[PDB]
């Protein structure tokens, strides 16, 4: 059923399991008219689909071509989000399909089992984990390539660069997580953090610089203090 | 005017027929229910004073046989039965009409209640729900599970009603997901109207008869492929006018008739707001929406 801090190891066991996030699938720019109404610009999207324990990123790029002469967009998007999931797992070898799909909104639920009534043996769930991946857009090489695209593309990436050669993917997925809460909580802070430092690079191959065990342990603790703090602003604490 | 006889009444029961309902205290002497309409199917229902538990009763239509009732001591209950000898049969009637031990089917002359509540329900329908070949006349209880109900556990004991599933790929074109899924008018008019039940009448029997089992009976399976039928229809943004028309009065008696103690759990709330409030069919049940907003506000 649903997924939460009880069950949380699960994510890293070996049933092959993706999250779906539909957060930037429908993403517009609200403007106004010569007349001096309200109108909506729609920008590229995209579909966030990750497997925690592989670090494997799915990325379907949704062109605003998509959308034109639609109606009701924000509806059509959870569907079109799981007619492209199903899309791809069906594209998928048996043995590389997942047995579960997680949801990070619990309005995908529906849309996605009704595509996925041919594949009776996947499970598909929502989780209580309120997980940071609407900030995905905030990682600047996955916000280039959705903006840079003409057409529907999907693109595969390695959310985790190499880091699971030396770390597992338990401590990976915290990681990411972590990174992305920062993001989305403050983002010019966070890519601060990142990259203040001229001497520690990206790989062209990677998302996130190269940091040392050592610097990633310092890195870490500055997104904990952004969020901790951000959280005080906030609340005044 | 049609009789069903009563053997005898030796445990204290309250003895249903159609709407009516009459206490018979143990070893009184009563011998049966005299004036039945023809031309409408019946149900006669007990309940024992003694056990709440099992309402439990018998659909029949007296133009296909002369039943009576007797009661079996040791099942431990009033079973309905077919007298195959028609000579007898008038002879039993006419003396205990002669002695006045019958009471009399009480239908009000103005009163249009059960035609109302039965307009599509046909016996011949009723015998493919409920399996058992052998009788003229269907029983049901409390207890008994639909064919559905089983699929999530004796199939003999069952109600056969027509399966409905929103998310089955019966309901839902390949291809046509979010549109199917969203606009239920295939799944109604293409897969069951056309397909499976061949025309809105049958449709609307089955519906009628979940109702009533449902209300008679307290039978869950039955509230729930009742509502499933309402749904469907609701649910769907090409319904054919006169179908529309007709479910708005089917649906106005089966809410005149529920008894308000029982509103609180034969009524969904979520399908009716839905149905009445949310559904492409939200404006074409004014009788349906007026006498719900008038009797069960509070639901709503
Ligand atoms: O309002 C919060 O609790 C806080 N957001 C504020 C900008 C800090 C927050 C977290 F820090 C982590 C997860 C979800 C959240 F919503």
């Amino acid at each position: 059923g649903a997924m939460n801090s009880s069950n949380y190891a699960e994510l890293f066991n070996n049933d092959i399991k993706l999250f779906v996030d539909d957060t930037n699938v429908y993403r517009v720019t609200v403007h106004k008219t010569f007349e001096g109404n309200v109108a909506t610009k729609a920008i590229n999207g995209c579909i966030f689909t990750l497997n925690p324990k592989t670090g494997h990123l799915f990325l379907k790029i949704i062109h605003t071509s998509v959308w034109a002469g639609q109606k009701r967009l924000s509806q059509l998007a959870k569907w079109k989000t799981a007619e492209e999931v199903s899309a791809l797992v069906r594209s998928l070898p048996k043995e590389e399909q997942p047995k579960q799909i997680i949801v990070t909104r619990k309005a995908m639920l529906d849309p996605l089992e009704v595509h996925m009534l041919d594949f009776p043996n996947i499970a598909i769930r929502p989780t209580e984990l309120r997980l940071p991946f609407s900030a995905a857009m905030s990682i600047d090489k996955l916000s280039d390539v959705v903006m840079k695209a003409t057409e529907p593309q999907m693109v595969l990436f390695n959310i985790y660069d190499d880091w699971l050669d030396r770390i597992s993917s338990y401590t990976a997925f915290s990681r990411l997580t972590l990174l992305l809460r920062a993001l989305k909580t403050n983002e010019e802070s966070a890519k601060m953090i990142l990259l203040s430092d001229p001497t520690i690079t990206i790989k062209s191959y990677h998302l996130w610089p190269s940091f040392t065990d050592e610097q990633w342990i310092t890195i870490e603790s500055q997104m904990r203090d952004l969020i901790l703090t951000e959280y005080g602003r906030k609340y005044n604490v | 005017m049609n009789t069903v006889p009563f053997t005898s009444a030796p445990i204290e029961v309250t003895i249903g027929i159609d709407q009516y309902s009459f206490n018979v205290k143990e070893n009184q002497p009563f011998h049966g229910i005299k004036d039945i309409p023809i031309g409408h199917v019946h149900v006669i229902h007990f309940q024992h004073a003694d056990n709440s538990s099992m309402r439990y009763g018998y659909w029949f239509d007296c133009r296909m046989g002369n039943f009576y009732i007797q009661y079996d001591p040791k099942d431990g209950l009033y079973k309905m039965m077919e007298e195959r000898d028609g000579a007898k049969f008038e002879n039993i009637v006419h003396n205990f009409k002669e002695r006045q031990m019958m009471v009399s089917y009480p239908k009000i002359d103005e009163d249009d209640t059960w035609y109302n509540l039965t307009e599509f329900v046909q016996m011949d329908k009723i015998r493919k729900i409920v399996r058992k070949d052998e009788n003229q006349f269907s029983y049901v209880d409390s207890s008994m599970t639909t064919v559905q109900e089983n699929e999530l556990s004796d199939p003999a004991h069952s109600l056969n009603y027509t399966v409905i599933n929103f998310k089955s790929r019966e309901a839902i074109r390949p291809g046509h997901e979010m549109e199917d899924f969203l606009d239920k008018s295939y799944y109604l008019n293409t897969v069951m109207l056309q397909g499976i039940f061949k025309n809105s009448s049958n449709y609307f029997g089955e519906l009628q008869f979940a109702f009533l089992n449902a209300m008679f009976f307290g039978n869950y399976g039955s509230s729930l492929q009742w509502h499933a039928m309402i749904e469907l229809i609701c649910s769907s943004a090409t319904v054919p006018k006169h179908m529309l028309d007709k479910l708005d009065e089917i649906l106005y008696y089966q809410i005149k008739t529920l008894p308000e103690q029982y509103s609180d759990i034969l009524l969904n709330e979520r399908v009716w707001n839905i149905c009445l409030y949310s559904s492409f069919q939200k404006n074409s049940l004014h009788n349906t929406e007026k006498i719900m907003e008038n009797k069960y506000p509070e639901l709503l």
